């Protein structure tokens, strides 16, 4: 069977 | 929509403060799977789909992860202003026409709501049915709303009438939606 | 009961397709409660703030070269090879109606009623029906539902004829939809 691929989000900025 | 055009989404989400994470795909309206984070295993919302395609559910645990943490990053630059409750919009309908006796299926439809927290209940004749009972997790939308399935199977009959309670933080009461055989 | 205020982020990539996979637009979109704040558009190439409460991110974010290559490249490295992997079961998936008609309210001739036809269990929903009385086309009483999705990958369709019924009628619903070569007819003899 086939992978399904999925992004990953990014840490968004602690300023 | 456009005849040429196909839409797959990515949607997650993160809930504070009921902890509460989802992740999941979205085909033209239609979920493909979703992660359950109990038994942290992928689903597939037909079986069809796990015979050509497969995804590891650990991976989406740390998308969840990044989630929690930018949400509590960004509650707190909100100067912590909390979501505004939108009340569900709730249809009962059957998946098939009718025939007395014959096995259906009852469809709770919960519609253009926020935030994804809800209670629904199955009432056949004003007592509560739990048996044969499914439900999809919380759908995307594009007004970044949500939309939820609830199903009950059952067997038509004149003598059965039945109720969809739901309950969600923007209703001022629980909301009875009625199915009965008019007929 | 429970009243605590409630705090919702939502992360949602959606990749569009255009002629199967000719054109393809990939959509990166953070919603903080019911409000998107920052989004990446493929057509743009980089992170743009859509509130104020996303400016930093978008600043962040499109300080970081490596992020900005790796999205540019989820055009195909995500959306198609997403698309080759589901292709089988998603865009390709058919599913044939069943089709019935029968009158809404019992009651007798000569009086007003409403004829339906139910098409349940397809997909996809594109899908074309019509009245016929004694071979003519009705465009004049035809009430339609629409399209009614199921959740399980299934439409339904309640497609109604107001009508005057009288003996020797025959009224005919006939459906068409991309899992049948012919159409699908059903009558219904008053």
């Amino acid at each position: 069977t086939q992978l399904n691929r999925a992004l990953t989000g990014i840490a968004v900025e602690q300023d | 929509m456009i005849k040429e055009e196909h839409v797959i989404i990515q949607a997650e989400f993160y809930l504070n403060p009921d902890q509460s994470g989802e992740f999941m795909f979205d085909f033209d309206g239609d979920e493909i799977f979703h992660v359950d984070m109990a038994k942290k295993e992928t689903v597939w919302r037909l079986e069809e789909f796990g015979r050509f395609a497969s995804f590891e559910a650990q991976g989406a645990l740390a998308n969840i992860a990044v989630d929690k943490a930018n949400l509590e990053i960004m509650t707190k630059r909100s100067n912590y202003t909390p979501i505004t409750n939108v009340p569900p919009e709730v249809t009962v309908l059957t998946n098939s026409p009718v025939e007395l006796r014959e096995p259906n299926v009852l469809i709770c439809f919960i519609d253009k709501f926020t935030p994804p927290v809800v209670n629904v209940t199955w009432l056949r004749n004003g007592k509560p049915v739990t048996t044969g009972v499914s439900e999809t997790v919380f759908l995307p939308r594009e007004d970044h709303l949500f939309r939820k399935f609830h199903y009950l199977p059952f067997l038509p009959s004149t003598e059965d009438v039945y109720d969809c309670r739901v309950e969600h933080w923007g209703l001022d009461e629980p909301l009875l939606k009625h199915w009965e055989f008019d007929a | 009961g429970d009243t605590r205020p409630r705090f919702l982020w939502q992360l949602k990539f959606e990749c569009h397709f255009f002629n199967g996979t000719e054109r393809v637009r990939l959509l990166e979109r953070c919603i903080y409660n019911q409000e998107e704040s920052v989004r990446f558009d493929s057509d743009v190439g980089e992170y743009r703030a859509v509130t104020e409460l996303g400016r930093p991110d978008a600043e962040y974010w499109n300080s970081q070269k490596d992020l900005l290559e790796q999205r540019r490249a989820a055009v195909d490295t995500y959306c198609r090879h997403n698309y080759g992997v589901g292709e089988s079961f998603t865009v390709q998936r058919r599913v044939e109606p069943k089709v019935t008609v029968y009158p809404s309210k019992t009651q007798p001739l000569q009086h007003h009623n409403l004829l339906v036809c139910s098409v349940s269990g397809f997909y996809p929903g594109s899908i074309e029906v019509r009245w016929f009385r004694n071979g003519q086309e009705e465009k004049a009483g035809v009430v339609s539902t629409g399209l009614i999705q199921n959740g399980d990958w299934t439409f339904q369709t309640l497609v109604m004829l107001e009508t005057v019924p009288r003996s020797g009628e025959v009224y005919t619903c006939q459906v068409e939809h991309p899992s049948v070569t012919s159409p699908l007819t059903v009558e219904w003899r008053a």
